[PDB]
């Protein structure tokens, strides 16, 4: 036993008496995993023993302790978990994996970068940000292996240990694995009794986004144990809080004589999936009692439609029903899964085509901004495998593995396109099975699989003239094939047409939208530009809790929530009204852009079923079928 | 011509551009020496000095 240990084990007992939220945290761990039990044994998942800490209110109760865990994490980190596992054992007795920590909050000058990341932070608590390029297998590795003794009927065990699972080197004793016992009878594993923990190697390379632009990148090593592990996918953007520790020795022995170094890695204590602009992590925000209670006063409104379209973009005039598609396309439907394993669409697509200058690209880069999951690609950018799917080779295994294109990375998302009409053929039959099957179906040398691609699609094009010309009809002016104009649900022409009074309203919404400044920033400052991160869990300027229009902020969660919450249900009053505009407009004599197909149908269903996403209703009314009919027309006429 | 004739790409990408100068060759005496009388004093270097 140690002094200082049980010191230390002493404070953090004070500071976990003193902020309670800690305190029923682990309480709320253990009646969940009791509960769980209590269901296994009556009639399921089990939560992690470990706690998130907040740096700050530690700093606030002890500058010593809080110093102590940045610099000397080895001296002052197992002391904390001790003393969280004394703490949970403490209220346990009613109702045995020791309890472990991890780390939120401002890090000063320890949030580092793979690049940033020196010798002077060895032996320190980091937090890393960073894009994951490798993930290595989850591999069990063997803590206590038991064994039997059939000659006498006993069973053994042994523990073993690794410089990885403790932060304080010990005296390394290598024990081999027990074959037979002390009297010489032989002895034999009992797998099922011995206890394997996942094991997890990642490689965190800096940003694209901040690393240098023409300079080779540089990347690190983080270790995960068994709560930690599968936690991140390759190509994820993610804060790792970890001990930057070195191992082994650096040549410095006989038997290695080499300059490797000493082998430098981080001992993952928290990973943050951040959300980062068009990568493959969701945006997730905390919904609060309060926003909740917002959400549901909205959605009361009889205009709630026409306020939350308009306050998709209130700095680009016009355009209202492109923002109500936008709109119904964030909603996204309900997908049908029939139970012979037919699939049925749910996502909404939208394709503009039109002049130039006409606010299509600034759409496009608002789905982007505003959507959880979008994903920006361009024409001829990124290729038939740069949008579905590639083959590359292992390393380890030697065998072929998959890396996701644009599709497969964006599912349950948006892929927002521009320059649509640049695409190769090649690229636009790979986009044919995703717009309609959902799904990427590679068959490859070897490899034949099928990845799911379930995706909304909105697509900015342009005319092959270069200008829309009213009196050519519309098959030459997109010059598009009738098969992807039926995977499009709504097509919108765009025209710049001259109108004194319209460019009057253009001048003036301009001219007001470049008079902004943010709060905070004086006149002649310019304004900073910060980088976007968000944690994932699980024409007026003031718009604060829906005066008028809706912040950008409130419409997230409100998409969310309507996402999470509501999968409405068609019934006869909306399916009359969508029978019927569908049966007219097959049969119609009128001219219109797109042809009238059966997906155009589903279109409507999808297009009501949003709308009644938009008024939280676990019903689709016959106004949901109404405004999906007009939305259609417009689109169509 | 017209200058959308004139360039070897589509029209869009001068609308694209913020300003666009379409520079001239005027075909007079008394510009080109003017020019040559310039160039002369930069090869010489009484336009350095
Ligand atoms: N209806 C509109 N309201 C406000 N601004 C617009 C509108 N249409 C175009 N703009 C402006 O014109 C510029 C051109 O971008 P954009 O129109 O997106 O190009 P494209 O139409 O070729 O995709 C943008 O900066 C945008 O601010
Ligand atoms: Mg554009």
């Amino acid at each position: 036993p140690d002094a200082v240990f049980g010191d230390r084990v002493r404070r953090f007992q004070e500071f976990l008496d003193t902020f309670t939220s800690y305190r029923d945290s682990v309480r709320s761990i253990q009646v969940y995993n009791s509960n769980n039990a209590a269901n296994y044994n009556d009639d399921l998942n089990i939560l992690p023993h470990r706690i998130i800490i907040s740096l700050d209110d530690l700093r606030e109760f002890d500058r010593s302790f809080w110093s102590g865990i940045l610099v000397e994490p080895a001296y002052f980190i197992p002391p904390a978990e001790k003393a969280l596992t004394d703490l949970a054992d403490s209220m346990d007795d009613v109702p045995r994996h020791p309890w472990k920590l991890s780390f939120k909050g401002s890090f000063g000058a320890h949030a580092l970068s793979p690049r940033t990341l020196t010798a002077q932070h060895l032996n320190k608590l980091v937090s890393v940000e960073g894009i994951v390029t490798k993930t290595s297998l989850v591999r069990p590795k063997l803590i206590r292996s038991v064994h039997y003794a059939a000659k006498t009927g006993r069973f053994h065990y042994r523990d073993y240990t690794d410089a990885t699972t403790t932060l304080t080197t010990r005296i390394p004793t290598p024990a081999i694995y027990p074959t037979e016992d002390t009297e010489g009878n032989k002895l034999t594993t009992e797998y099922g009794y011995s206890t394997f923990i996942d094991h997890q190697r990642i490689t965190v390379q800096e940003m694209p986004e901040m690393a240098p632009a023409g300079q080779l990148p540089r990347s690190i090593d983080v270790i995960l144990d068994d709560d930690l592990v599968d936690k991140t996918k390759p190509g994820d953007r993610v804060n790792v809080v970890g001990v930057f520790k070195s191992l082994g020795a650096g040549g410095m022995n006989q038997s290695n004589s080499t300059l490797i170094g000493f082998k430098t890695l981080i001992l993952g204590n928290t990973v943050y999936p951040l959300h980062a602009r068009s990568t493959g992590v969701a945006a997730r925000q905390m919904l609060t009692d309060f926003d909740i209670r917002n959400i549901n006063k909205l959605s009361k409104k009889k205009d709630i439609f026409d306020i939350l379209s308009q306050s998709l973009a209130p700095s680009i005039y016009g355009h209202d029903h492109i923002k109500k598609a936008i709109l119904l396309m964030l909603m996204g439907g309900v997908e049908k899964n029939l139970e012979n394993g037919s699939h049925l669409r749910g996502d909404i697509n939208i394709l503009m085509v039109g002049d130039p200058s006409t606010a299509k690209s600034q759409l496009l880069r608002f789905v982007l901004n505003t959507a959880s999951l979008a994903i920006a690609t361009t024409g001829r950018g990124s290729s038939g495998v740069g949008l579905t799917a590639a083959v590359t080779t292992d390393r380890e295994t030697g065998e072929r593995r998959l890396e996701a294109g644009a599709m497969v990375l964006a599912d349950r998302g948006v892929v927002c396109i521009d320059e649509f009409d640049k695409m190769t053929d090649v690229d636009r039959v790979a986009i044919h099975e995703v717009m309609e099957q959902q799904t990427v179906t590679i068959a490859k040398a070897g490899i034949h699989t099928t990845l799911n691609a379930r995706c909304s699609v909105i697509a900015a094009a342009n005319p092959v003239f270069g200008q829309y010309d009213v009196n050519r009809d519309p098959h030459q002016n997109i010059a598009l094939p009738d098969s992807l104009l039926s995977r499009f649900d709504l097509l919108f022409v765009v025209t710049d047409d001259i109108n004194e009074i319209r460019d009057r309203s253009i001048s003036e919404h301009v001219l007001r939208t470049h008079r902004y400044l943010p709060p905070g920033y004086l006149e002649g400052e310019p304004v900073r530009e910060r980088l976007n991160l968000s944690l994932a869990v699980g024409g007026n300027y003031n718009g604060t809790e829906i005066p008028k229009l809706v912040t950008i902020p409130f419409l997230r969660k409100y998409v969310q929530y309507a996402k999470e919450r509501v999968i409405p249900q068609l019934t006869q009053e909306a399916i009359n009204v969508i029978v019927k505009n569908y049966t007219d407009l097959r049969n119609d004599d009128n001219t219109k852009k797109s042809p009238i197909t059966a997906r155009t149908l589903e279109t409507l269903i999808r297009l009501a079923t949003a709308h009644a996403k938009v008024r939280l209703s676990k019903t689709v009314n016959k106004v949901d079928a109404k405004v999906a009919a007009n939305l259609l027309r417009f689109a169509l006429l | 011509k017209s200058p959308g004739d004139n360039i070897d790409f589509q029209t869009t990408i001068l609308s694209r551009f913020d300003m666009i100068f379409i520079v001239k060759d005027d075909h007079n005496e008394e510009r080109d020496i003017s020019i040559a009388n310039h160039v002369i004093n930069i090869h010489t270097g009484n336009a350095n000095a």
